[PDB]
Parts: C-alpha cells; structure tokens; sequence
C-alpha cells in the first residue's frame, strides 16, 4: 500500500493566520488526494478533493495544491472553530491510505487558571469514600502541575488529573484534579491543599481547606 | 440526502463477537464499494478493508486477516463488519465510508471484562464569593465509558466543562464544572442530570449550599 | 510511346522517362497532373527530375521528384514564376503536407494528411506561430488551437473540458478539467502515457477508459459498478456526440 | 501495558525560548519516567531520569517535573542543535513503554530559496538517460512547490522532490527536484523550466534552459 | 566505557531470516535484562521484548510473536535478535538497550526483492551565468540498498553542503548532493564528489567540469 | 490480711481494696509504688480511685486508677502539691506515655512506649511543636525530628537519605532521596502503602524490598540479578548499620 507521509503531526497557530500541512506519497498519485477534518464524536468531513477542489458546504479559507507525490493543504484566516485533526487520503489506488493526521491547536495569549477546591460531600462520606477535588479553569498554555498536600505532606499516588480538549471558543484548557481516599484516610488528617504551578507565575496558586472546618 | 448510519455503541468481553452495521441511503448501493476504517487513540485512521457492493467480494488490509469479515444485505443497502475473538486491541471507533464524501458517524467498541456499572453522583459545592461561583458534579465508579452531564436541562452550557473520564481500579471517574454568577446560586436552583445509557440510569443531583 | 519508359509516382500518376538520352544529352521527362502536361529534363533516368507546365490561367506548375522516387513536391506559382501560391509534398507512404502561401512567402494555411487519411488542418496562422487547428478523423472532426509548441484539440460538455495535446514532436497526451466543485459529480482523470489511456474517475471511482490509439482513433470502455475492473470490450467512437456523452 | 500519552507530537519554537512536552501515563508510575533525545542515525540519548534528574554529559537547559501519572519535560534557552525527536519512557513495569515522541523544530524568519538548474550531464546522455535537476537551497518555511514545464506545458508525474531535514546551523531547509527522462524524450523538446513557489514571493522563482 | 555495539546494516528478501547481535562491555552482563526496541518510520520507538540475561528467558510484546526470538551468549556478553519470515513491515532500525543510560547504535534492516546495485554518479554543473558563488552537485542514481556517502573534495567542502534524502524510482534509489563555493574556487581549482556504497563495497569519484 | 483484697493493675502494680466501707462510707486503698506505700479512699471497691503520699525528697506522688482498672496515672508534683513535675499513664497492654513538664507545665519531654517495648522519645521541643525525635526499636535506635503533623526519622548513607514518617494517627510512610545525578548509581525507591514496603531501584532495576512491619521491625530481601523477583527469604534488621548497608 502507498505510504502517505503527513507533516507536521501537530500545529499551533494564532487566530487570523495561515497554516499549511503537507502530504508526501510513496509514488505518483495523480492528484487523487483529499483532505478531511475530524472533530470529536463525528464522521470525518471532506474539505478538499482532487488536490484543490473545495467541497460544497465549506469556506474558501480551505485550500490545496500539489501534483505527482507532493501535496499541501492550507487553512487561511485561522478561526477557533478550526480545531480538529486533519487527514490526507490518497485514492489513486483501491487500497486507499491515510496520512498520520495533523492536530491543529490555537495559540493564544497566556492565561492563569481559576482554581477551586471542594471537600468530599456528605453523601460520598456516608458511603466510605472521600474525594477531594480541585478545578483549574480557563488557562493557557495547557501545561500545568498540581501537587496535593495532606497535613503538609506531598501525596503523589491516587490523583486523577483530566484535561479538557482545547475550548472551541476561547482556546483555553481546563483541568480537574481528584484525590480519592477512603473515609478513614480522610479522617486521619485535617489539612488538604492543591497547589497549581503554571507558566503564568514562578509561585504556585494554592487552594486549601481544613476538616476542622 | 445521502447518509451512512452506523449501529450503536458496543461493550464485549474478550473472545466474543461483534457485528457493526452501516445503513446507506440516498443512492444506489451497488454503485460504490464500502470502506471500513479503524480509529484507535494513538493511531489515526487505518483502512481495515473494503467490499465490492455488487459482487460481495471483500479485500482486507494486511493487519486485518483472520478475525474480521465484511458482508452485505444489498437489498437493505446495509453493510456489516464482523469481528470474532475480540481482544483489547479491538477497542476503537469503527467507521464505514463510501466514495470521498460519505462517512458513518462511527461505532464505539469497548472490549473489557469489567461489567456495566451505574455511576455514583456526588455534589461539588463550596465549603463555607466574588463575581462568579463555580460548582460541579463528581461522577464516580461507573462502566462503560459514555455519560452525559446535563446542567439545568441544557439552560447552562456556555460555562460548562466536561472533564474526560479516567480509569481507576477498573472503573471510570469523570467530573463536570459550571460557573454561574454568585447571585444566582444558591438563590436559584442548579442541578446536574447524569445520564449513563448503558446502565439505563439518569441520576439528578441538586447542588445544595453548605 | 515506347520511346519513353513510364513509372508511377507518389500520388496517383505516371512519369514517362525517355528510354534514351535526348538530342541534347539528357533524359526528357513528361507527367500528367490536373489534365496538364508537364515536361523537363534530368541527369537521372529513374523518374527523378524537375518538370514544368503552365496552366490556362498562366499559373506555373512545377513537379520536383525526389531522387528516391518516394516523394513528389508540387508547386503552384503565379504568372511571374517566382511568387509561390501552394506547395504539396506527397510521400509514397500515402502521407502529405499541403500549404497555401501568402505574399512575403508566408504560409497562410497548412494541411497534414497522415498515411491513414486522418488530417490536421491549421488555419488563421499568425506571427507568433499560433492559430486555429482542426483534426479530421474517421467519422468526426475535432476542433481546437495550436501554438509553436503544440496543437490542442478540445471537446467540451457542461463544465467539463477535454484537451487532446499533440506536441511538435507528435506526442499525444490528454487532460480532463471540470470546474464542478462537488465530489459526487466532478469528472477527473489521469493520463497513462505508456498506454495512451485517460482513465476518468468520479468520487474516487473509475468510470471509463478512453484510449487514444496509434491509428488515430478513440475508444471507450466502461468499468464495472464499483470501478474495480473494466467490463465488456472497448468500443470505437464513431461520432463527436459520443465523446461528449462520455463526459456526462 | 501502561500507555504513555505524549503531547504535543510536534512543536516549532523560536531560539532562546522555552518548550515543554507532557507525558500522561495510564496509571501511577512512581516517578519512573525518563526522557531521551533521538537524532536520526544516532542511538537514543538519556537526558532526564527519575522525572527530574539531569544525566551527566547534558546541559541544565533540560529539566523535568511531575508525579503520579502526570509529567513534563522542558528545554530552556532553545538552541538550533536541539532539533531531534524526544521521547518519554516509563520503567515502573518490566514492560517498559514509550511515548509517541515529539519532533522539535526551530521557528525562524522567512528565507527565499536560491534556485539553480542543471541540464543532464554529457555522461548521462551518452548512457541514454536524461535527468534535469533544480536545487532550492536554504529556504524557510519548509513548504515549497516545484512545478516543471516542458515546452511550456506542465509535467506533473515522474518528479523526485527530496527535502533535507532542518539545518542545525541556520534552521533552513533545502530541496532537490529531479525530473527523469530518456535521452529520446529530452531531445523531443527544447524548453525546460522549474518553477519554485514559496510564500516569500507571490511570483514564482523560475529557472529555465533551452537544450 | 559501557557500550552496546550492534551488528551492521542488513538486506534480506521477504521470507528470509535475520540475526542482529548486540555486544556489551563495561559491566557484569547478567546484572541487567536486555531490551530490544523497533524504530519504524513514523512509529516512534516500540518495545519488542526483553530477555533475562541470567536465565535466558525472553518476554515478547504482543506485536512481536512467532517470528521473533531473543537469544544470548552470556560468556561473550552478546544478546541476539532473530526475526523470521521477514515482511516489509520488518523494514526498520533495531536497537538493544539495558538500564536507562545504555543504547546500541541501531541496526537497519531492509526487506526487499531488489538486488544490490552500485550508483551511477552524474555531475551537476551550471549550463552554458556565474555569480559571486557557484552551486554544484552530483546525482547519485540507480543504486540499492539505500545507504551511500557523498563527500566533497575529501571533506574540504562540508560547510555549504546539502545531502538530499533518497527516494525509490523504478525499484532503485536516487539521491543528490549540493555544494556552493565562491566563483574564485571553481572552475579555477577543482571540485570532486566521492560517493561510497557499502553494500556493494564501491567508491566512485566525479570531477565537476565547466561549461 | 483477709481484710483487703489485692487487685493487679496496669504496670504490674497491685492495690489492696478494703473488704469493708470505712466510717464515712468510702473504701480505703493502699499501694506501694517504687517501695513507697500510698493510701487513699474511693466510694468504689474495685480498685479504682486516687492514692497519694510523699517520697524521700518530699515529693508528692499520686496514683489515679481508671474506673475500669484499664489504666494507671502516676503523677509527681513538687512538695507544694500543685506544680506538676512528671506524669506516666500506663495501659493494660503495657503501653505507656511518660511526660516531663517545665515552668508553665508545658511538655518538655515525652516517651511513648508501645506495647511491644519499642519507644518514641520526643525532646528539644520548640514552642511550635517541633523538636528532636528518636525511635527505639528492637536492636537499634533511629534518630530524627518531629512536627505537630508527623515524626520523621532519617538514616543516611553516601548521598542517599531514607526518611521514615510517622503521622499523628500512627501511619508509617517511607521516602528515599539521592542527590546523585548518574543513572548508573542513583538510588530511587517507591513506597507501597498497602504492603508497607519501600522498593529500591537503581538504573531501572529493582535491588531490594524493605518491609516496615506491624511489629515495628524492618526486613530486607534482595532481588535476583536482573531485578525481576525476590530471592531467598526476608531477614529482619538487627542493626542500624545494616540499613545503611542497604543504601549502598
């Protein structure tokens, strides 16, 4: 099967810019390349076919060029809703093959997280569990570190850190940090802290509570 | 219009079989081969095979001999993907496609030994106030994966964050955020409605102050 | 008479060669073209020599015969005997080139007849080495243009344009264009220069092969329903309408 | 096996700046993560181990942080020689697994190509083939279009376009474009042109010769 | 000091078997398991398996079953990777590793039905205007397998050189190499490209003739 | 005396309780602690009550016995009878807390003796509840510090530090640090809270498991050559320098 080498694997660009993705075939494919946008929880969507034809239903900000083995696709005037994985497809052969994809992310100005800490609920506590939760909302860039401290001591295991996908509007990320204990462990300590270290400061934003109330 | 509509999400145990359907409408079924494409996290899109809709003859990609079969109900314009001896590696989204312009919506397959399990839903309320107040629901100990947290029946969606699930001791935990003006809660009521289709459960949880 | 030994020539005409040297030491030649009698003398005794005649309208006719007896060059000059009107070169292999000349010795029009009878007609020729072109095939005519570099014949059908290129060296290549933006209906095609075949595809699916033969014919063959294999047999295009219908 | 999710899969950054790669494990790995630099044709090179420890032989511009499942690796004061694919590795389990890798590239100012055209050599012609070559040297960004014309008409198939990897010195790229003909084909035509389309100019850089 | 030194590049036809050796030095061999890793185009680094250097017991990954065997010569501090029924998928660079800090240099394996073939080397000289610099080059055409070295004036010219990755055409490789030098050097003096092809034990030289 | 019944007490002390209620209704009690006899009265007859008396240095001693006989408190005041010098609380499991007081009566030293004879000695107490800590185990002593939140004992060897934490609740956790930058030689470890085991690894390879037992003992067990699996049997550490041995 024809190999389709798609570059780059990931793109980060500011709103209003032109990004370009390339796809190099292992032989001449006779302008039979199409480009698809793939968004979470959907079938891929055709943008470009036969190298440079724009499929109805799509803006002329999407383009494509190339011949032989070498092809490119561009998004001009990049918008926040262009976040997606993009794929090239060759269909010169019945054995159609895809490029490896390009994840297109939006580069925006840096933003500090809004942090919130939540003690375990009464109802969770009734049932033997104790989850402490910190929400880190609407920050950029994606990179962040959360460290949990119990009575001042680092707890490194048992932490569930889940990041949102990039926001289709404001291009921020949000993250939830959950420390789940047993009720009995929770009741061995008083102080519970989540410390958030981000590129927006050399000092961590710290949120904390005591079971002492 | 032309649509390809695929059958709903599946959970299976290792060694079982699954049969995914793709129903085509709006065109003469025999005019186009049907392609099946596998999408696993960590891979992109890889062609598993295609089938000649007129002759019924399938052609399989190198990695998909043995356990996979393509078949047809031509009169019902329906193409089928079968996988026997299911393995963990078969956990993926599978898509059917015809031509360059038609894709199914994907069929999620999860292969696992874990059993269907309804979530426990816990409230995330502030302990005992600026402009806005952030609340949440912790959704813990469920399987399989998909759950939809609906806040105030979709009235609040602008300010909602869905945090993807993470497996811990064989069961999933996920969370959801919402921010409202500090004036609207606890003054007015906000509730999370957590739907887990696989367990036929919808649990509503009202966020009480403390 | 049997004083001359006669010999058939490119075209359909026989030149008589005086069996012996004439009274002045050379071979006398007589030929019959356009009901005219042409006469000349040559050092050669195979039929290779220049003959002349004059027409009733005081055109000068001149028949240069190649040494090999494989090519006739027939020229029409006006009364002066210098200003050339037309020139036809005809080879024994049934090939030809006819040119009509303008003042300043400029070609105004040119017809290439291939061995097989098919023709290439160049008209309205300009200084830039450009102008109008036409290809006369068996059954139908193609119309297009030419440059110094290549002749392009063009068949249009809806938003589709099919261009058949003939390079100055004589090499044939074919392109299809379609302004249609929809995948479902856009006609596209790839040219295999090795097999002289343009394969049309629509929405990833092969629909037909157009083969441009060395005998200057165009054939069409459809693919099966899924476009995996050619079906039936190739069919010759007899008429222009058939080419257009292949682009629909 | 424990899965390692590495992000991003690619990055492009200006020199002197700081870049950060993340790695998420499918379970707690007890800070048993290490980071490798991998240049083509050389073996992987350990930079960081036990999450944050710098291996001797390496600059302190390399650093790492994290615990549990969540880790990062950073390069401060980005240099042009840092171009490589970088990988996280978990070794908490005997079944060690790698992240998918991050290509690190240098973002720099745009540069136009120097384009040069070369007819087939005497010796190649004498053997009966005829390759025409255009060199497109020292441009940025990498994306460039090469168009060949023969007697003015585009020839799209049979062209070999090869890009260098990014120069570790000026962070530029170069590309060679080769059109392979037979001697016979080459001698059927007179004009040979290579057109270079780069964002530096709206007009192509054109190089052309007549046999 | 501590080294893993692997066997050289390998060419095999589909169906065949290959054996990669990994020779360790500078520590007690039986104190570390040996890991084998596959580097495939675009597929990062992948664990094939590891072997207990004391017991000889191998543990393979799922994707490396049947046609994969890990073996040892403990006395010779050597580990072996044996792959059978070679397929195109097996074309890749193979690495041995121990601990966190020791990697072999890689062993490239090519599975292909092509036969070893030496390169033709053709000059790229400017066709018959010179500027302040002249860009010259060599086309290395019709060779197999892919590995070659292009050296300019025995390394005197290395700084303005671009090496263009090879491509397959007609079942054989073509690569090219460029150099730029001031008008004062060429054609005043001489510039020569030297091309080696290890698989065919060949070296071949070409002088850049003017005009 | 066939008139007072001895009951044994925590700390192996024994109190005689009068058979008969005294003239004011309260049982009279007698004990001899450190050979110093003490007497008191209580309205209980099970042994429970206060007994008091003086020592050779005029020191006031008071032995409060729990209602349930589950605990003895021995308190030493100055001759005044007011200012507290020391207090020892001894449980029936032989566990004992012993405290010395200062000017304000703030705690200046504390000894927690576990049932098994192992002890925690807190001294050098700052007024934020930090200070010096020592853990007396069977065979050896550990030295470190404490805070209000946890007691930390430390064992060092080369660039390696083992820190053993005991929480307020009594929970043990252990950490390892090593400032060594070389992967070849750096000691690293993970703590398994479920099995109370610290696994040490060097250059990706497991070397040993230290188990911190409920008997307040430490065991060591080596891994095989390749760090796949424990070999032999665990051995209990009888000496400090053996812990240090394990950090090389």
């Amino acid at each position: 099967d024809i190999q389709m080498t798609q570059s780059p694997s990931s793109l980060s660009a500011t709103l209003g810019g032109k990004v370009t993705i390339t796809c190099k075939a292992s032989q001449d494919i006779n302008k039979y390349i199409a480009w698809y946008q793939h968004k979470p929880g959907k079938g891929p969507r055709l943008l470009i076919h036969y190298t440079s034809t724009l499929q109805p239903g799509n803006p002329s900000r999407f383009s494509g060029s190339g011949s032989g083995r070498d092809y490119s696709f561009s998004i001009s005037n990049l918008e926040a809703e262009d976040i997606a994985i993009y794929y090239c497809l060759q269909y010169d052969n019945l054995q159609r093959t895809f490029g490896g994809g390009t994840k297109v992310e939006i580069k925006r100005a840096d933003a500090a997280p809004t942090v919130s800490i939540f003690p375990p609920s009464s109802e969770q506590l009734t049932s033997g569990g104790a989850s402490v939760v910190c929400f880190l909302n609407n920050f950029y860039p994606k990179d962040i570190n959360v460290k949990w401290k119990i009575d001042g001591s680092e707890r490194q295991n048992g932490v569930l850190n889940s990041w949102t996908d990039q926001d289709s509007k404001d291009s921020t990320y949000s993250m939830s940090s959950t420390l789940t204990l047993t009720k009995d462990e929770y009741e061995r300590h008083n102080s519970y802290t989540c410390e958030a270290t981000h590129k927006t400061s050399t000092s961590p934003i710290v949120k904390s509570f005591n079971r002492n109330e | 219009q032309i649509q390809l509509v695929q059958s709903g999400p599946e959970l299976k145990k290792p060694g079982e079989t699954v049969k995914i359907s793709c129903k085509a409408s709006g065109y003469t079924f025999t005019d186009y081969s049907m392609y099946w494409v596998k999408q696993a996290p960590g891979k992109g899109l890889k062609r598993m095979g295609w089938i000649n809709t007129e002759t019924g003859e399938p052609t399989y990609a190198d990695d998909f001999k043995g356990r996979f079969a393509l078949s047809l109900d031509t009169s019902a314009s329906t193409a089928y993907l079968h996988i026997s001896n299911l393995k963990n590696e078969d956990t993926a989204t599978y898509f059917c496609a015809r031509g360059l312009d038609s894709w199914g919506q994907g069929t999620s397959v999860t292969v696992s030994s874990a059993k269907t399990t309804p979530p426990s839903v816990y409230p995330l309320a502030p302990g005992c106030t600026g402009s806005s107040v952030t609340l949440g629901c912790l959704v813990k100990g469920y399987f399989p994966e998909s759950v939809t947290v609906t806040w105030n029946s979709g009235s609040l969606s602008s300010s909602v964050h869905t945090f993807p699930a993470l497996l811990q001791s064989g069961l999933y935990t996920m969370s959801s955020s919402v921010t409202v003006p500090s004036s609207t809660w606890p003054s007015q009521t906000v509730t999370c409605s957590v739907a887990h289709p696989a367990s036929s459960t919808t649990v509503d949880k009202k966020l009480e102050p403390s | 008479e049997k004083n001359s030994v006669s010999v058939d020539l490119p075209g359909e005409m026989k030149v008589l060669v005086s069996k012996e040297k004439n009274k002045d030491g050379k071979y006398d030649l007589i030929a019959t073209v356009d009901k005219l009698e042409l006469k000349g003398t040559s050092d050669k005794n195979n039929g290779a020599g220049v003959l002349e005649g004059v027409k009733a309208d005081k055109s000068k006719v001149k028949l240069t015969i190649s040494d090999d007896l494989g090519q006739t060059t027939l020229e029409v000059f006006k009364e002066d005997g210098k200003t050339l009107v037309s020139k036809k070169v005809t080879s024994k292999d049934k090939s030809s080139t006819e040119e009509k000349f303008n003042e300043k010795g400029e070609v105004s029009e040119k017809i290439i007849t291939r061995a097989d009878g098919t023709r290439l007609e160049y008209t309205g020729i300009k200084s830039d080495g450009s102008g109008k072109a036409k290809e006369v095939l068996k059954g139908f005519i193609l119309e297009g243009r030419f440059t110094a570099e290549k002749t392009t014949l063009v068949v249009k059908e809806g938003t589709v344009t099919l261009s058949k290129d003939i390079s100055k060296s004589g090499e044939v290549s074919v392109e299809l264009q379609d302004t249609d933006s929809s995948a479902a209906t856009k006609k596209t095609a790839a040219w295999n220069s090795g097999t002289s075949t343009l394969t049309i595809t629509v929405n990833s699916k092969k629909t037909k092969d157009l083969v441009f033969t060395k005998e200057n014919t165009i054939t069409v063959q459809q693919y099966d329903s899924n476009g995996v294999k050619l079906e039936g047999s190739a069919v010759e295009i007899t008429k222009l309408d058939e080419i257009k219908n292949a682009l629909k």
